[PDB]
RNA sequence: AUGCGAAAGCAGUUGAAGACAAGUGCUUGUCGUUCGUUAAAAUGGCCU
């Protein structure tokens, strides 16, 4: 409704609805809340992130939380999170943005050195390698975008 | 040090320090944080007496100051806000936005 | 250094004050990082000129 | 249009004559797709630039400059994105290397 | 060297010696670009292995 | 005004109004009327400054003799010119790179 | 170069009149002129 929408519009929004509104919000109001909300609990935030709803919730919530919080806190939260969902989400990622690649950095931090799957990891290798290659290609394309002796002349004129 | 690299840029910041040398008040845009000098982290409320480490305000903060161990003075381009520190409640509000 | 930090990662992630303890490596590599972008700039202009004269 | 060298030669012929419109089409296509796996069209653009800069700069002032700036912004995001990204590549590299140490 | 190239393209076309000079330059700059790249990879491990 | 204060040397645009020649130079005594001269800057200037920018033909500084015989002027390119009034003939002095 | 913005960028901007000079009444220029808008040259370098 109009009242709750303009409450979302106005910055300050005190405590309890910020605590648990996401469960209630899980359409148009959901978009408005994610694009503007002063306080967002990382639990529900990463749960919605890892939901495969993917109406560009990925990019939206990623840029949101990256503007909102700290990489260390994120890493702790998604250590507390499970890893199966991590695998599925990164599978979607490698199948097919600086926000999401920063999330890739973060999730590698969270996972550390233990849980990795060989073939999946090699698929990641190829994907990331080709995407690198194209990226530096884009770099030189940018930078390029940013970029006497008449010893004897056998000539003539039209008099 | 305490080095976060947020993917956003705010040209407006402020910060203040308690006389004790232990309580540090960093007002980054729209939010103040209290940090311990010894840990450079949010002052966790083990008692949880509504002394939340962050204050999210009406507007982006341009000025912070402290007069004593008691009173914090924060200017947002809309308002001036005087907040008590022993009791975490805003004492005074002053309309500045038209000016 | 690659093999070193490869093999002995666990103990150092156990030891807390990694920044100060690893200080010089940090600063060296950050210096080289700081080099990167202008280096790319020089590379691309050099390719431009090289193609310019090699085409003929 | 497939080989880079025949691209160069037909590009020289285009300079003999079309050049502006192919420039604009390449620009718009790439500014829609900053992540085309194909490199042929990037080779087209790189060659035309590294051959024929000043005249392309001089030909027009609004309709080329504007979309040039827009694709410039998109690629700008790309060059911002690169560094930590190839860092990510390195991370995965040395994760595989640790896995090798685990296997043996 | 950027400004040098900007001024002296045509004399570069002319002179043969200068061309091989730039060739050597290009070799070295590719080399150091590479070295910087793997430098950034290992700073990547620093960030991980914190 | 002369360093004595006894003389005034100024320029006027009335010859610009009545002529292609622009600037009229007039020097006058103050406490008496013993001296009063006037002449066009066009006559003053060189025969080459007619094919260059307004920079050269721009007067930028004025100064006077104590005995009404020498006058100094300076232009935008830094070329001082000194005029002796009797024959009304000049000398060029050139050190300042700017006006 | 304006506004906005982060050290990125995003939008916006380049109007007339008057005057005078040169050129053949007409072409170009110029302005120690106006209002209107968010608007490269005079061989000539640093004291004891």
């Amino acid at each position: 409704p109009k009242t709750l929408t303009f409450l979302l519009t106005h910055p300050l929004f005190p405590l309890s609805r910020t605590r648990n509104l996401l469960s209630l919000l899980r359409p148009r109001l959901f978009k408005q809340a994610i694009v503007t909300c002063p306080n967002l609990p990382l639990n529900e935030l990463l749960e919605e992130l890892f939901s495969i709803r993917n109406r560009e919730l990925l990019l939206d919530i990623s840029f949101r939380i990256l503007q909102d919080f700290t990489r260390d806190s994120i890493k702790q939260e998604m250590k507390k999170l499970s890893k199966l969902d991590v695998q599925n989400f990164i599978e979607f990622i490698t199948s097919g943005s600086t926000q999401l690649f920063q999330l890739l950095s973060l999730v590698l931090d969270s996972i550390g050195l233990f849980s990795l799957e060989g073939a999946l990891l090699e698929n990641l290798t190829l994907y990331i390698d080709k995407q690198v290659e194209i990226a530096e290609r884009n770099t030189e394309l940018w930078n390029l975008i940013d970029t006497a002796l008449p010893t004897y002349t056998m000539e003539y004129l039209d008099i | 040090i305490s080095l976060p690299n947020f993917n956003h840029f705010s040209n407006s910041v402020s910060l203040a320090w308690s006389q004790d040398g232990s309580l540090i008040f960093h007002g980054f845009d729209d939010k103040l944080q209290i940090l311990d000098f010894d840990t450079f982290k949010k002052f966790e409320s083990l008692e949880n007496t509504k002394t939340v480490s962050e204050f999210t305000l009406d507007s982006e903060i341009q000025t912070v100051k402290l007069i004593n161990d008691t009173n914090l003075i924060v200017a947002t381009r809309t308002t001036l806000n005087a907040i008590n520190l022993l009791r975490g409640q805003v004492i005074n509000s002053f309309d500045l936005y038209p000016f | 250094v690659k093999w070193c930090l490869i093999i002995h990662g666990g103990y150092l992630v156990s030891i807390p004050n990694l920044m100060s303890t690893l200080s010089s490596l940090h600063s060296t590599l950050k210096r080289r990082s700081d080099l990167l972008p202008r280096l790319l700039a020089l590379d691309a202009r050099l390719d431009c000129t090289i193609n310019k004269f090699k085409t003929l | 249009w497939t080989e880079p060298e025949i691209k160069k030669f037909i590009l020289t012929k285009i300079n003999t004559v079309h050049l502006s419109k192919i420039f604009l089409t390449i620009s718009k296509s790439i500014t829609q797709n900053p992540w085309n796996e194909e490199n042929l069209l990037p080779l087209w653009l790189k060659w035309l630039l590294t051959l024929k800069s000043g005249e392309l700069n001089s030909i027009k002032d609004k309709h080329t400059k504007k979309n040039c700036k827009h694709l410039k912004s998109a690629l700008r995001s790309s060059e911002e994105i690169l560094p930590v990204l190839l860092g990510i590549q390195g991370r995965l590299e040395m994760l595989r290397r640790q896995a090798k140490l685990r296997e043996d | 060297v950027a400004v040098v190239l900007e001024l002296y393209g045509n004399t570069l076309e002319s002179s043969p010696v200068l061309q091989e000079l730039m060739i050597d330059l290009k070799t070295k700059v590719r080399h150091e670009i590479h070295k910087s790249k793997e430098a950034q990879r290992i700073e990547g491990m620093l960030q991980l292995l914190t | 005004i002369s360093s004595n204060g006894k003389l005034l040397a100024h320029m006027c645009k009335d010859v610009s109004t009545k002529d292609h020649e622009h600037k009229s130079i007039s020097v006058v005594s103050l406490f008496d009327d013993s001296v009063n001269l006037s002449f066009p800057l066009g006559s003053i200037l060189s025969s080459q400054t007619q094919s260059l920018s307004y920079n050269t033909r721009y007067v930028s500084s004025m100064a006077i003799d104590n005995m009404g015989q020498q006058l100094a002027v300076g232009f935008a390119s830094g070329v001082i010119s000194i005029v002796s009034l009797a024959d009304l003939q000049i000398r060029l002095l050139k050190w300042h790179i700017d006006s």
